[PDB]
């Protein structure tokens, strides 16, 4: 029958490991790579788009960030396709979660039910995983401002600064080094930019090849802001920092 | 949940020495309207079995492709389909029964009142009623309907028990059923005077009889009738 | 639906597809269980190649399954969750009907049984994740501690250790895990659990987790400095 | 790879043959039946000495009148003996009276071959049923994956049991009585045994009419086990 | 609107002795004012000794009885060939009957036989499965008239030791076959007397260790 | 070879392997005989053992009060085809109050597994049986092969070295067909064709296990020392 | 019987490789040449129509297709696999907001339904993906004109202009020189044909060349008058006719 | 029907009568409206007879199953609550149950669970449930203390249940009485009333209206 055509895409191999897991974790190292820096006061979204074609309508153009609710947005990493998927998932449940308490989700419950869809995806079903790592980053009145990830294994975790894509080893190291916990918002908009900057495999780090985003409660009192920066905006970012 | 439209009225029968009669009349009945008049209801199953049936005709039609359609199934992979594992009349009865006590069990029964008259392999007679309900019974006389009520005191005159069967003719059996479609022919308002005959014996066989009709009736002594009481001319 | 049986028998019969969920939980960060006369504490190792980490919101290596019962675990962090979530529904629905929390073995025996469904479930594969189950049945002052792994078999133990290096730990805990006289006070169980760890680990900085639970509902999670006495305490008195 | 329930060249189920061996790989089971009562034991077999060994639940209650113990994957037994218990007191509802071992026993051995592309593998446990009712008196069932069920006198299954059920040929009568067959279980246990038998590592349990099915204490196991080492020194 | 219930009258009657038990019913079957058969017999030989009868709906009263039959068969394929006994036969027929909860048989059964001890049994059952062992029970249409002569015959009822006073009861002991079929056909022949849906026929089987015997007698055919 | 992966795959000759493995296991099931008069039938089945210890696996299952057979092979699978024929008989009786017909019989179990040679994911039946009865048509004798092949006999045996008692049978044909009756003298001719089946072991009071049906006689099935008499 | 393939046929490489949507690429490649350039009034998509026989009457056969009455969409790759992409795109359209909001979907939207049915045929059970590339031209009243591709993963990207299929490489870089942000929509078209006469080889006629935009609303198109808000569809098919006076003033 | 059942210092009296009647029929003077679960659990019939039957019967083998599971004896609450979420199920079918889930745990000591075909479970010290439930509750009312003697509460439940005879018209026949200790419950036997009101009424002195 067709047992002779099953890949078998939820089995282990010798070793413990996930084979799919693991080569959908390769596919998205090869994926443009997203940073998340967590600030005091606010969270930085930065990630770079792959290679550009001079004719992409940059504008209106999302690749890499999107946004979850007034509250939450992710940062992608591997096939758009599979995230979209996901996404709109992501945006159901937290509408749910809305309708039944009146109150904006909390970030790690949406984080863990994402990522608990996935696993189910490497435990049954016979399907291939999502080839998908996300960057969360979100606001609630509970812990604050929160950075998550996670991959395609289901498996999700905090963090302060943190990258997913490609070059995450020499991007990691880079973070590492520069970060501190003290750290304001427009410190963390320079560590982002400059990380990419030299992490990156382009000759230079320029605003039509880059999507930017902040998540600040500089709004007018006690209230949260998502801004997903424009072109120009982008484009006079990179020059006030001195990048080009 | 039903009602019926269009209904055929009595089916009687008896046993006798060497085997059974049974007969209906050749009527479809549309509420009072006497709209049908060829209606068969006596339905022939092999040479062996006859199957009256009263009540609703659009379940009586169905129940008579049932039948045809069960001896199609007995002659499947069967080289004794024509002797020994032939259909007996028991065996066409109890499916009948079956399917009958189901239907009703749904809540979407088969408007009916089933008479199966034949005669067994080793020769003994079989008589059995079924109904609407699933109910089933046996006796030396069986009627429906009006048949019930008018039919069966005539025929228990003739064997009351079980012992006046063998006493019983086939020519004394037939004309105290002939009688009994004659005084349903008086009091039924649902009857027709044409009707059918069916005898099944263990020597002679199938015998059916088409087209027969009621005679030798009386109603001369109308003419002398006049008025309701204090009337004279 | 997809029906396959991933998880057979071979030749030799072994079912290989759960033996090598037992190699996930062997990749697995170290956990360890030590029960005293009047405790259990549950000791999980974290590994120090994640700097930048948020460990206020990162998930916490020992999950409360109810106010009473405590689940750690070693292998796929988010299989865990799964059994998790499972054992956490069980445990109120047990006290919906029964009116009355679950026992430990109680709720052992559920992860177990969930965990061996999928040992000969179609379309499924082996839970990659062992447990360490804790707690004190309900108006109960004696200590309670269970282990499972993927076949299904669970199992109690005075002292246990599962994950990585767990052998070299199971070994310190062998020789010094005295049957007749268990640690009699929390301070002694928790230096059993903090010292079996450092076997293994590495520094004793932000790599030691330790949560203690007591009788009646009295469970809670140690700080930093807290854990890091135990470790400064320990490092004195071995070097002699 | 292939089919689960294919079969082999030689006319057997590649899956259960292979079931049989993980039923080889685990601990001893021994069964001894007599007139007196049935008796069940097993090797507890701890894989490290903190693992407190009382938890190791390898002999298990039916009902009153049916015991079972167990040996190979014993996780897998947990749903068998669900079913068992279940079918037991399911009868005793629908029919107001205890139900025939051999009855329980078809019943658990039905479950053996739902298997296939039901559940995905069979069962990697043999199980020894022992009972009593009043038709055929006290009994002793040997209920394999494969579906089958052999009645007998006395049986032994695990890693030990060709060389244990050697012994149990020479050893059985139809007159021994129920203490000659317990000291006969601890025996042949502590022969087919790697670690020395005491009462932490091996369990001993009974049916019988009067009291019904019995786990022993490990007080009581101690002393047969004590009766039984003064016994073979005595000649 | 279909109305899937029907009255086919009747009456039973089930009485227990020492080492044996009796289970009578007419053999008349009617609907409204007429008769339908003057010999439908409704008291049947199940096997393993035991006599069943569920006198109401004869329709629901045969199929109960043809699937209690059934029920007998494969106990004997599930249990090698295990004699079912009257107490086990009475929880089956809870089952059959309660399985049909809120879609009823519309009949009160009787069944009669021996115990394990091997003396009589007869257990009764309401509509919907409730049961209860006794000595003495009469169902059906003329359960009223039959039940309390039954209660002074049988178990008697009110009746004192002659000179006590009323103090002394009079003493509860077994009757013999012949005491007791004498009560059966008194107790049918006055039902027939004031019950228009009882007469033409009277069935007796009797049930002892040696079988099921038949015993036949005549009623009142109007 | 390459071809006998699962049972829905024909081999470049033709063949289905895995009903071919399936008739395999009915050759290393223990003998069983099967033979019928004009007015009996008679099963003799050679019951088997684990060793001493234990008891004499069952071979024969009675289905009706006129119909039953004998199994060899996979007795689970056995169990599985007597119980469908146990329900076949019964609905032929309550529905239609009449006794399934031992062709009938026959063309049901053939059509229940020809079903599962030609579907993936399931598998042939692993048994063979001699069903036995007498109905309208006199005593009857049927052998059963999980292909789907049903054929009517005089005499037959399955089993290990069943072609002994099948060689038999082929001489003594003209005898005991005419062994009308008279039960005992059936049975005599049944025991002692089974015997030619026989190598280092003979028939013993636990060992052997008989069965018949018949005119005045249901079918009812001897073991023990009831069986005592044929040795 | 019943569809065993319930487990998914395109599976994650070693290398990361997702092979069947590669090669549902490489199958796009192979196919004709497709484009689709901006204005700042309009949209131009264009394809040439390979004619698999001169018997053929290749009118019946429409590589660009109306999606709705402001959308269009133009193909490279497999034909058969692209009919029955714009049957349920159609269908989305109508289904999935249609009729829930009364008025017809925005470009970028109808779009994302597209993706999401090729993405599932790159991971539901038993089948393969789509091997189409799509180019989808349409204007919206928020939004504007907008131009997308759609690969067979499902990922899509919005284009000022682009070409894909045959000669994709070398259309691509005849449009980065000749666009600009100030192109009328007659501009486009003019540019539109260049740039499809390189990679076409034989006849370049009216009747070879498949051509429609998404400009101006058409009230003579609509097929009804009274209805003020109602002034008719943007997408309009550009006749054999209007093809050829264009390519004399070429 | 009338039943009763009240904790006292040494467990639990459980009192029923044994009438059945259809209309105004007398269907059965010697009906169980006890059922014996296991030895150490009871349960009282009122309302729906093959109901409480075939359900309570159906519970003991859930309590069977439970102990075989968890190696002990189940609650008197989860016993309880076991019948009370399945009659819940089936609300509104039709279902008639009113009964007194009794028994004595080491935990809980005697308790008495009230349950109900309309879902409603009641923890209490004392119950009467039928139509002579009020005749019953005015004896018991009167007469009820905590430190009565095992011997004058089988009395005052067995008087309890006489009032009730005589008074209801749809009860009587005869009084069967439990003693529900730790131990498990005892039988105290099947009393005629027809017997004990005369009885009763002698060596009391009560019933003066009626003449004897
Ligand atoms: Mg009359
Ligand atoms: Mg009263």
């Amino acid at each position: 029958g067709s047992r002779r055509y099953d890949s078998r895409t939820t089995i282990f191999s010798p070793e413990g490991r996930l084979y799919q897991v693991e080569y959908a974790l390769e596919s998205i190292s090869h994926a443009g790579t997203a940073i998340g820096i967590m600030a005091s006061d606010g969270i930085v979204l930065a990630a770079e788009r792959k290679v550009t074609s001079t004719l992409l309508e940059q504008d209106t153009s999302t690749e890499k960030l999107y946004k979850l609710n007034d509250k939450i947005a992710v940062a992608v990493a591997g096939l758009t396709a599979d995230a979209e998927i996901l996404i709109n998932t992501a945006r159901i449940h937290a509408q749910n979660y809305l309708k039944t308490y009146n109150e904006d989700i909390p970030v790690e419950i949406l984080v863990r039910r994402l990522s608990d869809i996935k696993q189910g995806y490497t435990q049954h079903g016979g399907l291939r995983p999502f080839g998908v790592s996300f960057i969360y980053a979100g606001y609630d009145d509970r812990y604050g401002y929160q950075l998550y990830t996670s991959n395609p294994s289901g498996n999700y975790t905090g963090w302060k600064a943190i990258s997913v894509g490609a070059n995450t080893s020499a991007a990691q190291t880079l973070l590492q080094m520069d970060y501190k916990d003290d750290m304001k918002v427009d410190d963390a908009i320079e560590l982002a930019l400059k990380t990419l900057s030299k992490t990156t495999d382009s000759s230079a780090l320029t605003y039509d090849r880059l999507e930017f985003a902040t998540i600040r409660k500089g709004a007018n009192d006690g209230e949260v802001y998502q801004k997903i920066f424009k072109p120009q905006e982008i484009k006079d970012i990179l020059v006030k920092t001195g990048i080009t | 949940t039903q009602q019926p439209i269009v209904t055929g009225t009595s089916v009687i029968s008896m046993k006798y020495d060497n085997g059974v009669i049974i007969a209906a009349d050749n009527l479809g009945s549309y509420g009072s309207l006497l709209r049908f008049n060829g209606v068969e209801r006596l339905i022939p199953v092999g040479d062996n079995t006859v199957v009256g049936i009263s009540g609703d005709i659009s379940d009586m039609q169905h129940i008579e492709r049932l039948l045809k359609d069960l001896v199609t199934e007995n002659a499947y992979d069967n080289p004794l389909a024509d002797a020994e594992e032939a259909l007996e009349p028991s065996y066409i009865f109890e499916y009948l029964a079956t399917v009958m006590y189901q239907r009703r069990s749904k809540m979407n029964p088969l408007w009916n009142a089933i008479i199966v008259a034949g005669v067994q392999s080793n020769g003994d007679q079989f008589l059995r009623y079924v109904n609407l309900l699933g109910v089933t019974y046996s006796s030396p006389t069986l009627a429906t309907g009006f048949g019930a009520h008018m039919a069966n005191p005539l025929l228990r005159k003739v064997v009351d028990r079980e012992s006046d069967i063998p006493k019983t003719t086939v020519q004394v059996a037939e004309e105290a059923i002939v009688n009994a479609m004659r005084v349903l022919y008086y009091r039924d308002a649902r009857s027709s005077r044409n009707f059918s005959l069916a005898i099944i014996d263990k020597n002679t066989g199938l015998t059916f009889k088409k087209n027969l009709q009621v005679e030798n009736m009386k109603w001369d002594f109308a003419k002398d009738i006049k008025g309701y009481g204090t009337q004279k001319i | 639906g997809y029906d396959r049986a991933l998880s057979i028998f071979s030749p030799d019969g072994h079912i290989f597809q759960v033996e090598y969920a037992l190699e996930a939980v062997k990749r697995g960060t170290c956990a360890v269980g030590v029960k005293g006369k009047n405790c259990v504490v549950l000791g999980c190792e974290r590994r120090s190649t994640l700097k930048l980490q948020d460990t206020r919101i990162t998930p916490s290596k020992v999950s409360k399954i109810d106010s009473h019962v405590v689940l750690s675990f070693s292998g796929l962090n988010a299989d865990s969750r799964i059994l998790i979530e499972k054992a956490r529904v069980e445990a109120q629905s047990h006290r919906l009907t029964l009116e009355d929390p679950v026992t430990v073995e109680y709720l052992t025996r559920y992860v177990a049984g969930v965990q061996q469904r999928y040992t000969q479930s179609g379309g499924v594969r082996p839970f990659g994740v062992s447990t360490l189950i804790a707690g004190f049945d309900p108006r109960d002052d004696e200590p309670k501690l269970y282990q499972t792994e993927p076949s299904g078999i669970y199992s109690s133990w005075s002292a246990q250790t599962i994950g990585r290096n767990s052998k070299t730990v199971r070994e310190f805990l062998e020789k010094n895990y005295d049957r007749k006289e268990p640690p009699a006070t929390v301070e002694e169980c928790v230096k059993l659990t903090v010292r079996s760890l450092l076997e293994v680990v590495q520094t004793g900085a932000k790599n030691i987790e330790i949560t203690v639970v007591k009788p009646d509902s009295d469970i809670v999670a140690l700080s930093s400095e807290e854990i890091n006495q135990y470790v400064t305490q320990i490092e004195q008195e071995k070097q002699e | 790879d292939r089919g689960v329930s294919t079969f082999s060249p030689e006319g057997r189920l590649f899956q259960v043959e292979y079931s049989l061996e993980a039923i080889k790989l685990g601990s001893t089971a021994i069964g001894i039946a007599t007139k007196e009562g049935v008796v069940l034991g097993v090797e507890k077999r701890a894989t490290s000495p903190l693992l407190e060994s009382d938890s190791i639940e390898k002999i298990v209650e039916i009902d009153r009148h049916i015991g079972c113990a167990m040996s190979g994957l014993t996780a897998d037994a947990r749903s068998m003996i669900e079913h068992a218990r279940t079918a037991a007191v399911t009868h005793n509802l629908y029919y107001d009276e205890d139900i025939n071992v051999e009855s329980l026993t078809q019943s658990v051995c039905d479950l053996a071959l739902r298997f296939g592309e039901l559940m995905s593998r069979p069962f990697g446990v043999a199980l020894l049923i022992a009972g009593h009712d009043a038709d055929d008196g006290y009994q002793l069932f040997h209920a394999e994956p494969s579906g089958t069920f052999y009645r007998y006198n006395a049986k032994a299954i695990g890693s030990g049991s060709e060389g244990a059920q050697a012994e149990l040929l020479n050893e059985w009568h139809s007159s021994l009585t129920l203490k000659e067959a317990e000291l006969l279980v601890l025996k042949i246990l502590k022969q087919v045994m790697e670690e020395k038998l005491d009462e932490n590592n091996a369990q001993l349990s009974c049916i019988t009419k009067q009291d019904g099915f019995k786990i022993y204490d490990n007080e009581k196991t101690a002393e047969l086990i004590k009766e039984l080492k003064e016994k073979e020194a005595a000649e | 609107q279909f109305n899937p219930y029907g009255d086919n009258g009747g009456t039973i009657l089930g009485i227990a002795g020492e080492d044996f038990a009796v289970l009578a019913g007419d053999t008349r079957n009617i609907t409204d004012y007429s008769i339908n058969s003057r010999y439908e017999p409704k008291v049947f030989d199940c096997g393993d000794n035991i006599v069943m009868s569920a006198n109401g709906f004869a329709a629901d009263g045969d199929a109960l009885v043809k699937r209690f039959k059934n029920s007998v068969k494969w106990y004997h394929f599930d249990h090698n060939d295990k004699k079912l006994s009257i107490n086990s036969a009475a929880r089956n027929i809870q089952h059959l009957l309660y399985g049909k909860r809120f879609f009823p048989y519309y009949v009160h059964t009787i069944i009669a036989g021996l115990d394990e001890d091997g003396k009589g049994a007869v257990y009764s059952f309401d509509p919907v499965g409730s049961y209860e062992r006794e000595q003495c029970r009469a169902g059906g249409a003329a359960a009223s008239l039959i039940m309390p002569f039954l209660d002074n015959q049988v178990n008697f009822k009110n009746q004192y030791e002659p000179g006590t006073n009323g103090k002394v009861k009079k003493p509860l002991k077994y009757l013999s076959v012949e005491e007791v079929i004498k009560l059966v056909r008194d107790s049918f022949t006055s039902a027939t007397e004031r019950h228009i849906q009882v007469g033409d026929g009277l069935e007796i089987l009797i049930v002892t260790k040696d079988g099921v015997r038949k015993e036949f007698y005549e009623l009142k055919r109007d | 070879n390459n071809y006998d992966g699962d049972t829905v795959t024909f081999s470049p000759t033709g063949r289905l392997f895995q009903v071919e493995y399936a008739l395999e296991a009915i050759k290393q099931g223990s003998v069983t005989v099967g033979l019928r008069s004009n007015t009996h039938a008679v099963l003799v089945a050679l019951k088997r053992n684990a060793d001493e210890l234990s008891s004499y696996q069952k071979k024969i299952i009675k289905c009706d009060e006129h119909m039953g057979l004998s199994l060899a092979g996979l007795a689970p699978d056995a169990r599985v085809l007597s119980n469908y024929l146990r329900q076949q008989c019964n609905y032929s009786s309550l529905v239609f109050n009449r006794k399934l017909a031992v062709e009938r019989a026959g063309h049901l179990l053939c059509d229940k597994a020809q079903k599962n040679t030609q579907s993936y994911g399931g598998r042939p039946y692993g048994v063979g049986l001699l069903i036995i009865g007498y109905d309208k048509s006199g005593a009857h004798l049927l052998e059963f092969q999980p292909s789907g092949n049903v054929t009517e006999l005089y005499g037959t045996a399955i089993g290990a070295r069943s072609q002994g008692a099948k060689t038999y049978l082929e001489r003594t044909l003209d005898t005991f067909i005419k062994i009308d009756g008279n039960p005992d003298e059936l049975i005599k001719a049944g025991v002692e064709a089974i015997s030619q089946s026989l190598r280092d072991e003979s028939l013993t009071v636990d060992n052997l296990s008989i069965a018949i049906v018949g005119k005045d006689t249901p079918f009812t099935i001897y073991d023990g020392e009831a069986v005592a008499k044929y040795i | 019987m019943t569809d065993r393939y319930s487990f998914s046929l395109t599976t994650f490489s070693p290398s990361g490789k997702l092979g069947q949507i590669d090669y549902a690429l490489t199958a796009v490649k192979q196919g004709v040449t497709s484009l689709g350039i901006k204005a700042t009034n309009g949209v131009v998509i264009a394809t040439e129509k390979k004619s698999s026989s001169p018997l053929a009457m290749s009118e019946t056969l429409s590589k660009v297709s109306l999606l709705t009455p402001d959308i269009g969409a133009v193909y490279s790759g497999m034909g058969p696999d692209y009919r029955v992409l714009v049957d349920k795109s159609r269908k989305v359209a109508h289904t999935s907001y249609k009729r829930i909001y009364g008025e017809y979907p925005p470009t970028k939207l109808l779009v994302s339904e597209v993706a999401k049915i090729m993405q599932e045929a790159t991971q539901s059970g038993g089948v393969r993906p789509f091997g189409v590339s799509l180019l989808i031209a349409g204007h919206d009243e928020f939004n504007g004109f907008s131009l997308y591709q759609v690969d067979p993963s499902g990922s899509y990207f919005p284009w000022k202009a682009t070409a894909i299929g045959k000669g994709s490489v070398a259309a691509k870089t005849f449009l980065e020189k000749r666009w600009n942000d100030e192109l009328e929509l007659e501009d486009a078209i003019h540019i539109a044909l260049l740039t499809l006469k390189e990679s076409v080889e034989g006849e370049f006629n009216g009747d070879t060349i498949e051509l429609a935009i998404i400009g101006d609303e058409n009230p003579d198109l609509l097929g009804y008058t009274g209805i003020p808000t109602d002034k008719g569809p943007r997408f309009r098919k550009l006749t054999s006719q209007e093809i050829n006076d264009r390519l004399e003033a070429l | 029907t009338t039943t009763l059942a009240f904790r006292f210092q040494g467990g639990i009296i459980v009192a029923v009568d044994s009438r059945a009647t259809a209309g105004n029929w007398v269907a059965s003077q010697t009906v169980k409206k006890v059922i014996e679960i296991n030895p150490f659990l009871l349960g009282t019939m009122a309302g729906g007879a093959a109901d409480f039957q075939f359900w309570e019967t159906w519970l003991g083998s859930q309590c069977r199953l439970h102990e075989l599971r968890e190696k002990e004896r189940i609650s008197v609450a989860a016993a309880s609550k076991i019948l009370s979420n399945l009659v819940y199920q089936y609300k509104g079918a039709g279902l008639s149950m009113g009964t007194m889930i009794c028994g004595y745990t080491r935990k809980e000591g005697p308790t008495i669970y009230y349950v109900d075909s309309d879902g409603t479970r009641l923890k209490g010290d004392i119950f009467c449930v039928g139509s002579g439930q009020t005749f019953a509750y005015g004896v018991l009312d009167s007469n009820y203390k905590w430190d009565l003697s095992v011997e004058d509460a089988l009395y005052l439940g067995k008087r309890s249940i006489l009032a009730a005879a005589h008074r209801d018209a749809y009860s009587g026949g005869s009084v069967n009485l439990y003693h529900v200790t730790e131990d498990g419950w005892i039988y105290h036997g099947n009393h005629d009333v027809g017997e004990l009101f005369w009885k009763v009424k002698e060596e009391e002195g009560s019933f003066n209206n009626v003449i004897g």
